[PDB]
């Protein structure tokens, strides 16, 4: 812990300088990270934070907003036409911040308060380096866990949402597109304009539908699980909107979330049931589409599940299906 | 999606 408290203070000198540069212009040559040798030194706190007794440590020395500081200034510096020595700070910065917002109430209060700090982040969903994105959407999914009525606010004026929906069109791997849609989904539960902020973007909700269907090499549900996650919580507002529904049921949507609905993933199967729930409301022709594919009997399947959501949305459809038993069914006509 | 450590 002597080695910690010298990396944090190279740490803040290094930001300090960085700062007196800045404010002599307000009313000495550009300081540069490697001539301080910054990138060893963020390595370094980068490997300690992934150990629990390493992160209390750091922590009583103000670890996470030093390090915060540092990412911050060095984008304010150099931004986007930076080098790959900036870069790669920026993605171990990037790392221990992820850890140090794990679960820790005081840590992602405190990120969400550096606005500077917030758009920096945010500007990072466009770098060159897709990895320094998928470190970047890891930050910003923990911050969106559970964040306080302050962080929530920052996280949408920041412009979060658009910014990772935006790059979820655009990521070529799969572990990219888990941390982009895991942020998303934590996001798309805050508010009512961050669920309307996805939908806005052009191609999203197509994506989004594709998801449900992904083919994941890692014998894992996670891209499913995130993807109907999003789907679930914007669908309150698709419902409302014949260009999205149009949008989903051109993509296979309904004939998928009845397929969900025998998913071993209870968060998989929830996902499918809220959306359901909402997409079943009011259009005769959504409606007659689910009554068509047995949606009723499948349905009746899970009202009598543990799981709360499951057994209050397979319900609700059901309610809605029963109440609209179409035309043709009617014994005919 | 819940938090997590970087992975």
């Amino acid at each position: 812990h002597h080695h910690m408290l010298h990396l944090l203070e190279q740490i803040r000198a290094y930001c300090e300088t960085c700062w007196e540069w800045q404010e002599a212009h307000e009313p000495n040559p550009m300081p540069a990270p490697v001539e301080h040798q910054i990138c060893p030194a963020v390595c370094v706190l980068m490997k300690l934070s992934f150990d629990e007794e390493h992160r209390h440590a750091m922590n009583e020395l103000g670890g996470l907003q030093a390090i915060a500081e540092l990412l911050q200034v060095d984008c304010e510096m150099y931004g986007l036409t930076n080098d790959h020595y900036s870069i790669t700070l920026r993605r171990y910065a990037g790392m221990a911040l992820t850890n140090l917002t794990f679960g820790d109430v005081a840590n992602k209060a405190t990120l969400c308060s550096m606005k500077g700090c917030m758009r920096a982040l945010v500007a990072q969903l466009k770098s060159e380096s897709e990895d320094l994105q998928q470190v970047i959407a890891s930050v910003l999914r923990n911050l969106s866990w559970r964040a306080d009525v302050n962080s929530k606010k920052t996280l949408r004026e920041v412009g979060s949402v658009k910014a990772l929906m935006e790059c979820a069109l655009e990521v070529k791997k799969e572990s990219t597109l888990k941390s982009v849609l895991s942020a998303l989904w934590n996001l798309s539960a805050h508010c009512t304009e961050n669920k309307a902020d996805i939908c806005a973007v052009d191609g999203a909700l197509a994506f989004l539908v594709g998801t449900l269907t992904y083919r994941s090499q890692t014998n894992t549900l996670a891209i499913i699980e995130s993807g109907g996650g999003i789907l679930r919580n914007v669908s309150s507002l698709i419902a409302t909107n014949e260009d999205h529904r149009q949008i989903l049921r051109e993509n296979n949507c309904l004939q998928t979330l009845l397929q969900h609905l025998k998913s071993h993933s209870l968060t998989i199967v929830s996902n499918a049931c809220g959306t359901l729930w909402n997409l079943s409301a009011r259009n005769p022709k959504d409606q007659e589409a689910l009554w068509d594919m047995g949606a009723v009997s499948m349905l009746k399947n899970l009202i009598h599940s543990k799981h709360k959501m499951i057994a209050m949305g397979s319900a609700a459809a059901l309610r809605n299906l029963m109440a609209n038993r179409p035309a043709k069914y009617k014994d005919a006509n | 999606a819940g938090e997590s450590l970087y992975e």
